[PDB]
């Protein structure tokens, strides 16, 4: 993608379709270039209830559909320090591992 | 089990006039009823939710209502296109039931049948089977009763007869009964006729033809 | 807050086995789960509830989680388990990560 | 704004849930700590094994009026057979088992659905426990607003007998009574003493079973054959 | 929107077995219950099993003895009904209904239904006779012919009058099925007398498993006169 020009908003389609769907908690990770990976927030489809990470606890916005896609974020104020990888994982109800991870979007910020 | 039970089994009505069909569950099943409507040669379609809701799209002269052991729908302006098969099921037990399925008709005036005759043809006659077909065209209502004489003797067990369907245009019926002889039950008889017996008829109609003539 | 420490890299000779540490404080009563990212790749699970593994993962990935310490073992490396490790855990409404080691045969 | 494009699972639940007190219950519904952390085990020290309980005697019967306020996350229990409860007062769905579970939705009063959230005045859970050879479930549970497990079923079945601590079978208490049976005294997850239906809220509801391990299992029940997953730990 | 499409009829013989799939145009199978109803000739309709995937559950009705095993396939998005020992009494249309997952839900959809033949017999061609009309029946205003189709299977057959020229007047009747296990059918048709010295009188009897097709004519005043 091009650069979002400083202060902007993405969106993370997470194509979200793994498991069971309903029953399979959907998740976000960014991954700066060789820097490890980092948690951003989660979300479950029926208990509309979208836990924020402490460091994005402000500009994590979820917002999704019934359906089995249109979950997604809305990350503000784009920063050099926000460019990286995001991968989306299904992982089921309770257990806390993240199976299924889905293909990566590189998000970029000059 | 829930076995449920319909009412009426087949009812008639004109077009214009307003039908009631009760359907009951053999225990409570609160408010867990739907009714489907099947055309012939169709998949069913449903009509009726929670016993007393109303699907989208579904015109809106069909109502439902009741509760408990008592559950009714009702068309108040049956239509043309009304004429089908309902069902009332229970959603109450994991064990899905369905009602009796009712049979809906339109009324209109009694109409006189045509009756008639068709001898064997020569070529099945040599292949050791003989086929004689009675036509009743274009009548009303159904129930008509067809019997084939042969040598005036009645025949049992050896017939075969099929009806169409309502006619959408006329509201008329028809009917044909076949009998079948081999060759050699063929052979031995002069004369072959068939009766038919109808509400729109006085007396029975008799049409009969000669064996051969050929 | 809550930090959970890896080394930084492992170095090994093919068919020997290596051993990638997972360390933090009372570690031992919190989940740990492993996962494997190759060269751009999008990471895969290889290893849930510590020592569980999923389906699709050889039996020759072992991990074990004790203490205050957790340990991914490999036995007879080869140029395909050449990828980095991340070691995950569950802490106080929060996910950490652990840094990863790169396993270079 | 409407309900949904009908969307049968995000309405018809009563999404109420409030924890001023900072229990973290909610935060709990995507991770789960270990049977050490998350402090259970003093939780299940005050109810024992089924080994020691009391041996049954003679017939069967029934018994109702129990139910001690705690939180049912022990294989025995009373749950004090259910009846009408308001959407104000429940949290997350509402899993009623067939065995095969099933999500009951909101009933406004008698047998009107509702498509409000759960929030209004008339919404209502009707649920009433009946056995299902005779219609309906055998029982289920629900987290109440606050964030504390809540359990409800058909009578609790009592086992014919006695004791100082005699059991109030909720479930397939065998080689007490031959005829204790997910059917004639089974009220709610517990399939047998050592295994709940799966469901996807299994471990939310009880939080300390994270230990327990998949099973396929199946069972007639009425006219209907059923397979369901079993999880069960130890055995 | 979902549109669900089942598989074509399908002939098997006793003691076989069948596999029928449904697939949802428009549509996704997850999040639902799947169940399958068959409806028998002159008869209601019946349960024959539910699967639901979410849950991970099935239940089958008791009435089929084990031998229907239903599946869903997510990356075909397909449902598969499998029955064993297909007995003669099988013989029917099934259909495939979809449902919600929460207690009390309607049957909100449903397949166009596959039928089912089970019968010991072999694919055999058509016998086309004439109905020839009698003089005194020809005499009395109003006269019909036909042609007996006798002798097939399986089914369909379609008899045209003329290529399908002549379609008022023609009733064709629905076919059955003769004790040998062979079917028959007739499809009259009633035409003015006046017209009966011109000749449009032979019917197209077209059969696809045999590739038969047979155009016999019947002749008016045929035999003596
Ligand atoms: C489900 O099975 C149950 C059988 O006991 C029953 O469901 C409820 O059962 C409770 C008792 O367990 C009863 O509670 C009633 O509450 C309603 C208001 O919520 C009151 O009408 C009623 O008041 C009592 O009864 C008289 C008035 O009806 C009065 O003279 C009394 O002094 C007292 O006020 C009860 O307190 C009631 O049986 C059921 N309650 C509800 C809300 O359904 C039902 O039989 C069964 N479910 C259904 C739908 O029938
Ligand atoms: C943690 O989980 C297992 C239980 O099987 C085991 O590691 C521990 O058992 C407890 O360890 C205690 C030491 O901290 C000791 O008192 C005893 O072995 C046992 N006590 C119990 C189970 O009450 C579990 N607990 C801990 C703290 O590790
Ligand atoms: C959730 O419910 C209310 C929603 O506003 C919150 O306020 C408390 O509500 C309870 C209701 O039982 C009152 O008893 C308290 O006094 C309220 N708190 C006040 C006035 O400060 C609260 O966050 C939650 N309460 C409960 C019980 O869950
Ligand atoms: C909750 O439901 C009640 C009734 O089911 C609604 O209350 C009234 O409903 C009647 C009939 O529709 C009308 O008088 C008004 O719609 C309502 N009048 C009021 C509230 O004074 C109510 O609107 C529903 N919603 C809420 C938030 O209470």
């Amino acid at each position: 993608a091009e650069v979002k020009k400083p202060g902007s908003s993405v969106k993370v389609s997470c194509e979200a379709s793994g498991g069971t769907h309903s029953n399979y908690v959907i998740t976000w990770v960014r991954q700066a270039p060789g820097q490890g990976l980092e948690w951003m927030g989660g979300f479950i489809p029926d208990f509309r209830t979208a836990m924020y990470a402490q460091g994005f606890q402000g500009r994590v916005t979820i917002t999704a559909d019934e359906s089995t896609s249109l979950a997604y974020m809305e990350l503000t104020n784009l920063r050099s320090e926000d460019t990286a990888v995001y991968y989306c994982a299904r992982g089921p109800l309770s257990r806390g591992y993240y199976d299924y991870w889905g293909p990566g979007t590189l998000v970029t910020v000059s | 089990d829930v076995l449920m039970t319909q009412s009426p089994s087949s009812l008639s009505a004109s077009v214009g006039d307003r039908v009631t069909i009760s359907c009951r569950a053999s225990q409570s099943i609160s408010s867990f009823l739907n009714w489907y409507q099947q055309k012939p040669g169709k998949a069913p379609k449903l009509l009726i939710s929670a016993a007393s809701s109303l699907s989208s799209g579904v015109p809106s002269r069909f109502s439902g209502s009741g509760s408990g052991t008592s559950f009714t729908l009702t068309i108040s302006s049956l239509q043309p296109e009304d004429v089908a098969t309902y069902y009332c099921q229970q959603s109450y037990s994991f064990l899905l039931t369905f009602g009796g399925g009712t049979n809906v008709e339109i009324k209109r005036t009694v109409a006189a049948p045509s009756v008639f005759i068709f001898p064997p043809s020569d070529e099945q006659l040599k292949s050791g089977t003989a086929s004689v077909v009675c036509l009743l065209n274009n009548f009303y209502p159904r129930e008509a009763k067809v019997q084939w004489k042969v040598d005036n003797a009645l025949q049992s067990g050896n017939s075969q007869e099929s009806v169409t369907e309502q006619d959408s245009k006329d509201s008329t019926y028809s009917l044909s009964s076949t009998l079948t002889l081999s060759k050699a039950d063929y052979e031995k008889h002069k004369v072959y006729a068939c009766e038919v017996t109808h509400q729109g008829l006085s007396s029975p109609v008799t049409k009969s033809f000669n064996r051969g003539e050929c | 807050s809550y930090v959970l420490t890896q080394p930084p890299s492992v170095s090994v000779a093919p068919g020997q086995t290596a051993s990638i540490t997972c360390s933090g404080d009372k570690l031992g009563d919190k989940y740990v789960s492993w996962y494997q990212q190759r060269p751009g790749q999008s990471p895969v699970l290889v290893l849930y509830q510590d020592s569980k593994r999923p389906s699709g993962i050889p039996e020759r990935f072992s991990g074990s989680n004790s203490g205050n310490t957790a340990t991914l073992t490999i036995s007879g490396t080869q140029a395909m388990d050449e990828a980095d490790y991340y070691c995950q855990a569950w802490d106080s409404s929060a996910l950490v990560f652990g840094g990863g080691t790169k396993l270079t045969v | 704004l409407i309900n949904t494009n009908g969307s049968w699972h995000i309405n018809r639940t009563a999404l109420n849930c409030n924890d001023s007190l900072h229990t973290g219950f909610l935060a709990a519904l995507f991770y789960t700590h270990k049977f050490n952390a998350s402090g259970c085990p003093e939780r299940m020290a005050h109810c024992r094994p089924i080994d020691e309980f009391a041996q049954g005697w003679g017939p069967i019967t029934y018994a109702e009026g129990h139910g001690s306020d705690q939180r049912p996350y022990c294989w025995h229990y009373a749950p004090r057979q259910c009846g009408t409860i308001p959407a104000s007062q429940v949290c997350g769905p509402v899993y009623c088992f067939t065995p095969s579970p099933v999500v009951v939705g909101t009933t406004d009063r008698f047998g009107a659905p509702t498509y409000t959230w759960g929030e209004n005045e008339t919404d209502v859970l009707i649920l009433n426990n009946t056995r299902p050879p005779q219609g309906n479930w055998f029982g289920c549970t629900w987290m109440n607003s606050t964030g504390f497990t809540k359990t409800c079923g058909g009578p609790p079945c009592n086992i014919g007998g006695v004791g100082n601590n005699t059991l109030t079978c909720p479930t397939d208490c065998f080689r007490k009574h031959p005829e204790a049976t997910y059917t004639k005294c089974g009220s709610g997850p517990w399939l047998t003493p050592r295994c709940l239906v799966d469901y996807p809220y299994r471990l939310w509801h009880y939080p300390c079973t994270v230990n327990f391990t998949i099973f396929k299992v199946r069972m007639y029940v009425g006219g209907v054959e059923h397979r369901l997953n079993a999880a069960c730990n130890i055995g």
